DNA sequence: GATATCTAGAGGGATC
DNA sequence: GATCCCTCTAGATAT
């Protein structure tokens, strides 16, 4: 329901070293933290955020007693993030000249979590560390750190200027900070971080060590505080004597802005003084006001109109049996084309929680469907007031879970029967062998996947499904800019936004000559209007 | 638009049509009346923006404006309506025959050339632009016009110049006593490809079953959603059209209308200040959002500007193999992309080459999609789509690209971790047997929307004042009895194998 | 034209739904 | 009982 | 210039 996140960000002089052509790690970390706080503020989440800075000239933390945990300051305690914090991050925080231990800073941040969590209910206690690891650190408290983190159930994430593993481009899909300028101090810090992540979780923490450039194009900062959607309990019924208790979750559901643009007066900026109204007038000339209750519902039947009142429509309306998830039959997976998928959501169907019998039954159904290469055509109705749907429930087997994925299928009325002229049989639109070869070269050059050597797995060079929606970040940036500078125009789109939205520079460079061949071989001329 | 559709119903009013061969069947006149009733209902449900008319020949009275004899134009070329349906229902079978005989004559002589002239000028009267000019002729004899070869030849020339004009004259093999006797007048009076109706046709009906089969659908015509520009780069640009081959059909919205006089009432919404009461221009308002205790004020143009990323069109990001497109990553219904030579020449050629190479290499063109101005872009994949023809050589899958939307990072929801409980091979085999028992062949048009069907039935019943609306059969329901009979003890065996005798 | 609706020309005839028919 | 879905009011394109 | 269709944004009310 509510999480406590502490952002432990480095400030020391080391990150101020700006390699030409590359933004400094201080600026990159500032951008990442601004990205996190912008969403946490404009999404109206109840999570409380604290900010701890280490490497500053001053000292302010409840652990300093003279020559320990120095150069570490607690800029912000656990409270709801706000525009004050956003402004502090944007302008009032300046790089320091001292150096601090990223482990002493972790001690301070864990102390903040422990001594400010009391008196409040937190389901999660997350913490994120932004540092370059290019500082001398005392590795004498690792056991205490790991034990306290395990006991207090505190997560961890690490963000570094370089990724774990052309010109550098922030937020792009390509190589990060080059793997040649890493000092031995940074190597020691990196191996310590690797050991810490290993000890806290297992094997998958190596995936929880990110770089600023790749974190700017991912939702990884919100991964440990994301809230899981509510389940939809029902029963998967086959016939009238076989029922399996299930729980369905929405896999893909397009996210939209929750806040709405209120219309206010241009002078008093209040919505109270501005209110709308509806006017009912006759369609012919001499428009006369019609009373609100003097209007009844109607419908079109060809060239005529018939009255059909609300109560009569409710009485004569199609009445559904109720909530259901019922199998109408099984068909081959090849007969359900992906191009016919309807609806605006995707449901993943799991067995009921803490139900081993239901889990076994659903696993048997999933395995049978997978082995037979068949899918289930089911009747789905969210509730008794919901329009029933027909859809496909195909198996989805992974290494850690199994489920049925439900996607709505079209009705007879949804299909459009459109005739399109054949392209292969066309004589005036037949490409020549030279044009075909040029297009072939273009396809080869613009490949977005790399076939790994010695392995039969394809690596995606542009995984767009992991890129967050740029509209939310753009809206948050514009809102923050207007809040901080009320009398200035909106800023342009951010370069790293454009970079994550753009394809890799390697692909762009490789696609040069084939595109020239396409241009010189395909005579595209615009028709005069 | 490509024009509307026009249909003229030509019904003979001879004395021979009013008799019935047997007594358990339906007389030809009212059977054709039911045919026209079904056509009106189907057109109102599907294609209400068409023109339908009914004209009778072989009668005594006449109402055609051009003033020829023995021809009654009951209905003009106009949109179908419940009033016309009831008017023609006035002549339905029992007592319908008597009212027909009382209001117009029957058994009188008629001229086919005269009738065709009436149909031609009746088509010419309406000023709308129509794609098809079709007339359906209802009769079951050819004797009266075979007596006078002069008028037979005149009728043949009338059919000829109607065919030259573009009149698509149909023939309806109606219930005949001893056969229709085709291949004398009605074989060469019509426009046909070849002698399909080469038999004597002793049967009473030829296409009346599919003429009575009602059409309950919206029946939308082809129209490109947007004529965008596919941009390989900033220089190579082609123009494509975006179509929705699938679109969720909606129940038509209710219309507000005055109570007693029953005419539509248009709605206008105006915004005015509480204090002064005067109308406010769009420049007199600003958009506001409040977060906590801070108010953020933006202009409408600013709010539209913050949503602007790219110009409308498709920008080719690159080509990605089809194996990387996960099936369970569906976001919203896909669209269809087809070339458009009316905007850029060579677009069809480049589109064909791209489609051929993508199909050969099994790769999908990843593109950045901006439907219109001031809208955030989405990443879409142009999955190549090969043309598919069935045994009848008709097109069932058009050739082109399937514009499929790809979800963003925040369009996907994470899920609570579960325990992967495995199923034993015997349980898997038992469910395999169950699945094999309940196997069936699925087609995209196998199911109908029960809500829409019930709404259409209710509307038809209310408009036609039927005694009770006939209930639609919900084909989207599990045939539980058939399933149980087909399965038998398999379900019990599976329950014994899986469920402990407590759950 | 084969497989053409007699009610709305230009569009193929709609086969009746039928529903689920087990093999 | 927060929620989701169904239903009901404002703009851009295509085609008259 | 009207009309129809189709997303998009916004409001309400049951289960």
């Amino acid at each position: 329901n509510k999480a406590a996140v502490v952002l432990c960000m480095d400030v020391g002089f080391t990150m101020s070293n700006s390699i030409p052509g590359i933004e400094s790690p201080f600026e990159q970390a500032k951008k990442v933290i601004t990205m996190f706080v912008q969403r946490q503020v404009f999404a109206e989440n109840k999570d409380e955020i604290a900010l701890v800075l280490f490497g500053t000239d001053g000292t302010d933390n409840p652990l300093s007693g003279g020559d320990q945990y120095q150069n570490i300051t607690v800029h912000r305690h656990l409270m709801l993030p706000d525009f004050d914090l956003l402004e502090d991050i944007e302008s009032k925080i300046q790089p320091g000249s001292q150096q601090a231990d990223f482990l002493d800073a972790l001690i301070v941040s864990m102390d903040v979590i422990q001594h400010e969590t009391i008196g409040k209910k937190f389901e999660k206690r997350h913490i994120e560390i932004f540092t370059d690891l290019s500082s001398r650190f005392s590795k004498s408290q690792l056991d205490i750190i790991i034990h306290s983190l395990k006991k207090c159930d505190i997560s961890l994430q690490f963000f570094l200027p370089f990724s774990l593993g052309g010109p550098f481009r922030l937020g792009g899909h390509g190589p990060s900070f080059p793997l040649k300028g890493i000092t031995e101090q940074q190597k020691e810090g990196l191996e310590i971080v690797k050991m810490v992540m290993i000890s806290l979780e297992g094997e998958d923490g190596l995936d929880e060590i990110y770089s600023f450039s790749e974190s700017l194009r991912k939702l990884c900062v919100f991964k440990k505080i994301e809230r899981h959607s509510i389940h939809w309990p029902c029963r998967l019924t086959i016939g009238s004597n076989l029922s399996i208790r299930i729980a369905a979750y929405k896999s893909i559901l397009q996210e939209r802005v929750k806040k709405t643009w209120t219309v206010v007066d241009a002078k008093t900026l209040k919505k109270e003084d501005i209110q709308k109204e509806t006017v009912y007038c006759l369609n012919d000339d001499d428009e006369t006001e019609v009373l609100k209750e003097d209007i009844i519902q109607g419908f079109r039947y060809g060239s005529d109109i018939v009255p059909f009142s609300k109560v009569d429509e409710e009485q004569m309306k199609y009445k559904s049996e109720g909530k259901c998830f019922s199998v109408l039959g099984f068909c081959k997976s090849s007969q359900v084309q992906r191009r016919f998928f309807m609806g605006n959501q995707v449901l993943k169907v799991f067995a009921a929680r803490d139900d081993e019998a239901a889990a076994v039954a659903l696993s048997s159904l999933i395995h049978a469907l997978d082995d037979l290469d068949m899918v289930a055509i089911v009747r789905y109705a969210y509730d008794k007031r919901a329009n029933p749907q027909v859809g496909v429930a195909f198996p989805h087997i992974k290494h850690n879970y199994e489920c049925l994925v439900y996607v709505q299928l079209p009705f007879m009325e949804d299909l459009r029967q459109y005739m399109f002229s054949s392209l292969k049989n066309s004589k005036k639109y037949a490409p020549t062998e030279a044009q075909l070869n040029a297009v072939d070269a273009l396809i080869d050059s613009m490949s977005l996947a790399k076939k790994d050597e010695k392995t039969d797995t394809l690596e995606d060079l542009f995984p767009t499904t992991k890129i967050p929606n740029p509209r939310f970040q753009r809206l948050f940036q514009c809102l923050l800019h207007r809040a901080l500078h009320p009398r200035e125009p909106l800023p342009p789109i951010q370069q790293h936004i454009w970079n994550m939205l753009n394809p890799p520079a390697e692909v762009t460079t490789k696609s040069q000559i084939p595109l020239s061949k396409i241009k010189t071989l395909f005579p595209l001329i615009e028709a005069k209007k | 638009y490509s024009g509307r559709d026009s249909l003229i119903f030509l019904v003979d009013a001879s004395k021979a049509m009013f008799e019935s061969q047997s007594e358990d069947e339906l007389t030809p006149f009212d059977m054709s009346i039911q045919c026209i009733q079904s056509v009106y209902i189907s057109k109102i449900i599907s294609s209400d923006r068409d023109l339908l008319a009914v004209v009778f020949y072989g009668t005594e009275k006449d109402k055609n404006s051009v003033n020829f004899k023995n021809i009654y134009v009951l209905q003009e070329l106009d949109n179908p309506g419940a009033k016309r349906i009831l008017e023609l229902d006035q002549f339905k079978g029992q007592q319908g025959q008597k009212r027909f005989q009382d209001m117009m004559g029957h058994g009188s002589d008629y001229s086919l050339s005269e009738v065709l002239w009436v149909c031609a000028n009746l088509f010419s009267d309406v000023q709308f632009k129509m794609s098809h000019k079709r007339i359906m002729l209802f009769t079951n004899e050819d004797n009266p016009h075979g007596n006078d070869s002069a008028k037979a030849s005149r009728a043949r020339t009338k059919a000829g110049d109607l065919r030259d004009t573009g009149i698509f004259l149909d023939l309806m093999h109606l219930k005949k006593p001893g056969g229709f006797d085709i291949s004398l007048f009605y074989r060469d009076i019509i426009s046909i490809a070849e002698d399909e109706d080469l038999r004597v046709h002793f049967e009473e009906s030829s296409k009346l079953e599919d003429l009575l089969r009602k059409v309950r659908a919206k029946e939308t015509r082809k129209r490109a959603l947007s004529r965008l520009k596919l941009k390989l780069n900033k220089d190579i640009v082609i123009s494509v059209g975006i179509y929705n081959l699938v679109q969720k059909a909606l129940k038509p919205p209710p219309i507000k209308l005055y109570r007693e006089t029953n005419e539509p009432v248009k709605t206008k919404t105006r915004t005015f200040n509480t204090s002064t009461g005067g109308l406010l221009l769009p420049s007199d308002t600003k958009r506001s959002q409040i977060y906590g205790s801070r108010q953020i004020i933006l202009e409408k143009e600013e709010t539209e500007e913050l949503k602007r990323f790219d110009d409308p069109g498709l920008m080719l990001m690159g080509f990605k193999p089809l194996v990387l497109l996960k099936k369970h990553h569906y976001l919203r219904p896909s669209l269809f992309v087809y070339p458009e030579e009316s905007l850029v020449i060579g677009s069809s050629t480049l589109f064909s080459a791209l489609l051929i190479k993508c199909l050969e290499k099994e790769v999908a063109a990843l593109c950045r999609y901006t439907p219109r101005r001031n809208i955030p872009p989405y990443f879409v994949a142009l999955v190549p789509q090969e043309e598919e023809l069935d045994d009848q050589k008709i097109q069932v899958t058009p050739p082109g690209f399937q514009l499929v939307f790809l979800p963003f990072a925040d369009d996907k929801r994470k899920m609570p971790f579960t325990e992967k409980i495995m199923a034993t091979p015997e349980q898997v085999g038992k469910m395999k047997a169950i699945v094999e028992k309940l196997r069936f062949t699925y087609r995209s048009d196998s199911f109908e929307n029960p809500v829409l069907q019930q709404h259409f039935r209710n509307l038809e019943a209310l408009a036609l004042d039927l005694m009770e609306p006939e209930q639609a059969v919900d084909l989207t329901l599990p045939k539980v009895e058939a399933m149980n009979k087909r399965l038998g003890s398999l379900v019990d065996e599976f329950k014994e194998l899986v469920y402990p005798p407590d759950y | 034209c084969p497989g053409e609706s007699l009610i709305n020309p230009g569009f193929k005839s709609k086969k009746p739904a039928g529903g689920v028919d087990f093999d």
